[PDB]
């Protein structure tokens, strides 16, 4: 006998196993895993724009010019902000920044950013401009203060009522920051500003703010019972901001031109910068796209796969192996 | 197992077949060898490639910035975000796992149907000029040389040529 | 000789309809159905038989306070949603703000019954002037005016006696009451208008307990005005009383709104013209029919709508594979 | 397809079959014509109708009011709504595409299954009294009037009626 | 009915057989009885068990506290929570209903192929020694006893042992 | 011609259970399985071994401040979730408000350790009246009373000396401290109670800097009272001191709570009775013990729960067509 023709199918030496709905651990000739599990372990540029990396400073310290942070650098643009989980450098003088979370969200991605001086120290001929200094903000071990703002003190035992204004002649939005100092007692209030009852008036086309110091006993933070509450606003072009105060005024000196075109968030990571580019950034590293799913980290920025709780997603492509 | 070919009447795969997923093994006077049916192998390749690409390309991805920007007096808001992120993770994890399980079952039966269809195409041509062995092989009642074997794999097997020889063989066993 | 022949076969027609399967693309089929909604009528329609409130030239704040530059339309007792332009032409003729504006807008998005009534007529102010609270930034009928549902009280005969008034909600429905405070520009302006250098406003109900003082300072010019007026609101529940106390800078109510709210909606930002139509699903660019499970028109829909997807076609094969 | 029929042993399907989805074509001494199998097409009509209705009707829809009611100092909350909205868009777009892709594959296989099953019903009735050409047709070994043609189509083909006359055409004809 | 066995040519289950999901019914001179194929039945029961377990075990459940913590001036936030909760309900409801509908179709067709696979197994062995009645049964052209029944039920039917015996009746039965 | 017959067949039984496929409806099957959880125990249970904090008819505010109609001292030092009724009857006997009330309730939803301690004894006010701060709106057994955990300080001998008191958190745990301010009705009432026409409250910690002032204005009667009391709270972390300064209208704290929080939960609105049971998932209508992927009991669930769906049955075919 003989002359036989047979029908059969391919088989190889593969050990790749896939799971089906009715059967588990089915060895197949070929298979592909559609789950991304690999990251480069480096913080990268997001679509060609480098992140703004704050080494040890929070956004509040970097914005207000904490003497332990650098005095601005070549950062005219960034795609996201990298913060440490607990930045050591923050508001050195204890206090607060109003709407700090909303301010950070706006500053997460900035198209254009440039510090300028809006009010020189020559604009205060009747107040002391160099005496606004504290030991809780030392620069070279010597007491100092926030670089971008001025702590005004009485001159000649007098604090004349301030009436100053700035017209935003720039063609871009301006970010202006100012503060109010909270005294500890009545005696300290007069020693610094000579005026017992004081106020701060801030006015723009949209802003109408009145601030008064809260003089009370408070626990020591960084050796200080005093507090300073800082505030911010966005001054539109050709608009003007008006400051009026008779004490406790932390007058702005520098301001930032803001051009915002997109949005991002704040990333909390200690991973270093790798001079790379990516479409998706996770706190532990960047991941290359084209897989529909991933399991690296939930707190991603960019066009990323869908984060799942799987360790393997293996699609079967070949035949069942013998 | 849905068509009883890959694990059924064909009990195993061929390691000697390396040029395709499905094919033929022949054994005649001129020798024995392997031949892969590329018409079926290419269509299977395109379909499996399309399925993997569809599972990948149909995913819609957008720019999102996922962080934690709510303070200690906004924990109700961040609990809303927690329920949103966890809910979406449950949706995608359940979808992804079941999508793999269902399609892996579908893909295996897709190969099963291709192998079965190959058997029926050959069987439909030979008719009674060959004997069904029930194991994926046909024993010819006539002399099928290398050119004849290629005709079976080319869908050009000529029944009238070998009819009398096959009938004589069928009577030869009587 | 002629062997009779019986054949098996399937259907085919003249159809170019194409569908995509998981393994083959562009498969011609004899028949198919699309399960995706793609058409909108390009109009704003009533939602379940209730026409929306369409503020063509006004914001909600300006409409409520009675901005004289906003067009007066016939009273609308009920609406299913509120339509606003992206940038309303008139919002606040006198520069200022309305407190909790976003929440007030959301509450007023769907109102079952709305009716303006008079609670404090201008005849009820013997010791304060009621017709000079007027600015050129709020013209009405060729004359300087103000928000017409409130009254801007001014000193009379160089005197502003302290106001102590009360209103009891005798109606069976809730009442929306608005009032405000005027922020001066300097001490001279304050005395020229109210004669009292230091002024306050106290408002009290069974739940409300509010104290205001004018923030007298220098600001930028909006509509040619450096002053500001911040308005506030509350819902006076039936049989409760509201108590106003002030010695200056008080923007007293004159009209209030009997309000009945049963359902909830939002505010649609659109400029599409009203279409005198009814729908179960409204988009800012048009109404859709909402029979299919999916749609790709717009994400900001109001009503009972299909699931919004970013797709161009969702075509199901119903017939067989068609061959040429 | 997955069973073999549409573009299988049948090549293109009949344009003259306007009375149903599946049917028969007879050719005897009395003439020729087309006919449809009512039971099989009706099941196919109901099956696809149920499939489309199930996909449409099983969707649950609720009243929602979707807008943008957060101000410039509530952007963190508006980001949460954006992430929620885009997340649901990704879920629904992905499911709708794959559901359409997969169920279309099922539907065409369902039509393929019906045609093959209709063929096998004819195949198991004619048996050796007819010979299959392998292209979707059968060759009778006897005379089949229009009454007997319906018998094949309507399930009442009597095997002994032509078994003897069949042998005088297959075995006798050498 | 995707493979045409369950209600295509078999046309009816057997209440008599309680041993398994699929099996055989023999009827010879010794008597009549029901046999169940333990091989395919065990595979089907194991296969359906995996499907049900996979549908259940793949669902990831985490601790969540669902309540209403927003006040009369936080209704916009509440609307966001409502849209989120309603959105997740719509997603899960659609998937769960359609998952059942699709898998119920596959499970029934899974049972349909198992019967045909058992049917095609017997058909190959008997070949010409038994005719195809069409009701899911094979009437042997020869004589087959209980031991011979076992060979068909475990895959060891020797065709040429009863070949010419079938032919003598086959060439005489068709003569009428 | 008794031709021996071998047949192929499948199972059947008496089952009437029916499942639906994507192409067919009402198909009877031999076996079927439902994946939708539909049963609850109808009682409020412990959540993973920890009993819920059930406030019968008091709100979180009245329970915290010490409303006399509430429990004077709760026993639970630990709870998994708080159970409130739809409208608690005893919220704030004296009309007023609690600052950041909704966020405070979220924090107190699940508390690992909770113990009330006394940080300021009533003997710490030698020149102020500690026994006249009562009200008919806060009765105990008919007689006038007040919140038990705070002291309503009143002038003594027609004088209200400026208060300067402080407390250092010497404990090892965070302290929840509550205080308040009383809003007078008129100038004469302010004098009759505190003797100082213009008064203030100053509260200072390492993070808190609060200045309060009474809002003396005409208001509507609530519980027969036109006065109001606004209450506030802060978390005094260990080794930090809170500083109080006031010359009138001060509602001083007496008792505080040592609090340790290690997990999050939410407030459940229910009236269902406690069932002396344990569960991993809890609903306002009853707890569910299930491993199914879906349930249709209730949407407002606390715990690890299946996905709530709008379905009455999700029955899968685990068998063949019946006949
Ligand atoms: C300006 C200054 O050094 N003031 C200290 C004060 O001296 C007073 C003197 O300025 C005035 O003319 O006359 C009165 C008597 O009538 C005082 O003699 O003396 C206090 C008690 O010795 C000091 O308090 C101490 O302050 C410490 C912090 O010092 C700094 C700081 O580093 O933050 C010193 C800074 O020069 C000063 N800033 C400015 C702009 O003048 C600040 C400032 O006083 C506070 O930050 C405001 O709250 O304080 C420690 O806090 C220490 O515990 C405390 O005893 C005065 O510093
Ligand atoms: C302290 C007191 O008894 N005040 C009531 C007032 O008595 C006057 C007295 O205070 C003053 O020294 O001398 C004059 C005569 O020269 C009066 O004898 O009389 C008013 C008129 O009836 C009362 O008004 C009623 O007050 C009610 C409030 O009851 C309580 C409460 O809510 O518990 C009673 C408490 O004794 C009282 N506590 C303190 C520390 O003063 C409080 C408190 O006055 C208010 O809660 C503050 O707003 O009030 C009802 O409000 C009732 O409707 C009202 O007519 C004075 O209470
Ligand atoms: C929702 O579905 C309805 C019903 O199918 C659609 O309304 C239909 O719209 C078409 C085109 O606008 C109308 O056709 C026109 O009819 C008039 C006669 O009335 C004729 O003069 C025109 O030339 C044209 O054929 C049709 O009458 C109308 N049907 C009904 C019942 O009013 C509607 O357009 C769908 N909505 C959307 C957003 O697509
Ligand atoms: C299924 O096919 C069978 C063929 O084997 C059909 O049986 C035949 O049915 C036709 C239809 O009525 C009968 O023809 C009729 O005959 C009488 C008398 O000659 C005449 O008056 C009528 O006008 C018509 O021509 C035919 O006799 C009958 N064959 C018999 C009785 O042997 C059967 O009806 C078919 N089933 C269905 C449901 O159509
Ligand atoms: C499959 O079997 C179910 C029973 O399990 C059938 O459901 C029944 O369908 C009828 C007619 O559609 C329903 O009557 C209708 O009920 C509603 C209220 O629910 C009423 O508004 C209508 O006027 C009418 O009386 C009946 O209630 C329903 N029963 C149940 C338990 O759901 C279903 O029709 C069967 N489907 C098919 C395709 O055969
Ligand atoms: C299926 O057909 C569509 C046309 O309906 C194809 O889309 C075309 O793709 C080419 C690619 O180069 C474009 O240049 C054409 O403009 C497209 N036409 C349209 C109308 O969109 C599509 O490519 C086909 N699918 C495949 C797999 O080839
Ligand atoms: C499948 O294989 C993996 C890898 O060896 C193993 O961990 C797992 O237990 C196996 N599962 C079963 C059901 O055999
Ligand atoms: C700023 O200067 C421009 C220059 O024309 C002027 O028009 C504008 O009013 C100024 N802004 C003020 C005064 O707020
Ligand atoms: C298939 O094989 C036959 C036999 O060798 C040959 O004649 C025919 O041309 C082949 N078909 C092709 C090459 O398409
Ligand atoms: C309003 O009038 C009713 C009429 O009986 C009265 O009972 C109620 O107390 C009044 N509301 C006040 C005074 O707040
Ligand atoms: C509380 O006492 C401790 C004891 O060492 C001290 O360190 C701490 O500063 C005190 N807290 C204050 C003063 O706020």
């Amino acid at each position: 006998p003989g002359d036989q023709i047979c029908i059969g199918y391919h088989a190889n030496n593969s050990t790749e196993q896939v799971d089906t709905i009715m059967e588990k651990n089915v060895t197949v000739t070929h298979a592909q895993d559609i789950l991304e599990k690999t990251h480069n372990g480096k913080l990268c540029d997001l679509n060609g724009v480098k992140p703004l990396i704050l080494k040890d400073c929070s956004v509040a310290g970097w914005l207000l010019g904490n003497p332990m942070c650098d005095e601005f650098i070549r950062v005219p643009e960034w795609s996201y902000i990298v913060e440490r989980a607990n930045p050591a450098n923050d508001l050195c003088y204890p206090g607060s920044l109003n709407d700090y979370e909303e301010l950070k969200h706006m500053l997460s991605r900035i198209n254009h950013f440039e510090k300028i001086q809006i009010i020189p120290k020559s604009s205060w001929p009747n107040h002391e401009t160099s005496l606004g200094v504290s030991a809780a903000c030392p620069y070279q071990g010597a007491p100092s203060f926030f670089r971008n703002v001025v702590w005004l003190i009485k001159k000649n035992d007098a604090y004349p009522t301030i009436k100053i204004s700035y017209n935003n002649t720039n063609r871009e939005d301006l970010l202006i920051l100012w503060g109010i100092h909270h005294s500890n007692n009545a005696e300290e209030q007069t020693n610094l500003y000579k005026n017992p009852i004081t106020y701060i008036s801030v006015g723009t086309s949209t802003l109408n703010q009145r601030l008064a110091p809260k003089i009370a006993t408070r626990s020591q933070v960084n050796g200080l019972r005093g507090r300073m509450d800082f505030f911010w606003t966005i001054l539109k072009p050709d608009d003007a901001i008006h400051f009026e105060s008779n004490g406790n005024f932390i007058a702005p000196e520098y301001a930032y031109k803001i051009v915002k075109k997109g949005d991002s968030t704040i990333m909390k990571s200690g991973v270093e910068y790798g001079h790379c580019n990516t479409k998706c950034q996770t706190p532990v590293g960047a991941i290359n796209s084209s897989m529909p799913f991933h399991n690296i980290h939930p707190l991603t920025i960019g066009e990323c796969p869908k984060y799942v709780k799987s360790n393997k997603l293996v699609l079967a492509t070949g035949l069942r192996n013998s | 197992g849905l068509f009883g070919a890959i694990a059924g009447f064909i009990e195993g795969g061929w390691q000697g077949m390396v040029d395709g997923w499905y094919g033929y093994h022949h054994s005649n006077e001129q020798g024995s060898g392997y031949a892969a049916d590329k018409e079926s192998t290419q269509k299977a390749i395109d379909g499996v490639t399309n399925k993997v690409n569809s599972i990948i390309d149909k995913m819609n991805t957008q720019f999102e910035a996922v962080g934690r920007e709510f303070n200690n007096l906004e924990r109700r808001i961040e609990n809303l975000n927690k329920k949103m992120e966890d809910g979406f993770l449950d949706v995608w994890t359940y979808n992804a796992e079941l999508l793999v399980l269902m399609e892996n079952e579908r893909t295996l039966d897709f190969h099963d149907s291709n192998v079965k269809n190959l058997y029926d195409k050959v069987r439909l041509q030979l008719r009674d000029n060959a004997k069904e062995l029930g194991n994926g092989c046909f024993e010819f009642y006539h002399k099928c040389d290398n050119e004849c074997m290629e005709s079976v794999r080319n869908g050009t097997y000529d029944y009238p040529q070998y009819s009398e020889e096959a009938r004589l063989k069928r009577e030869e066993i009587s």
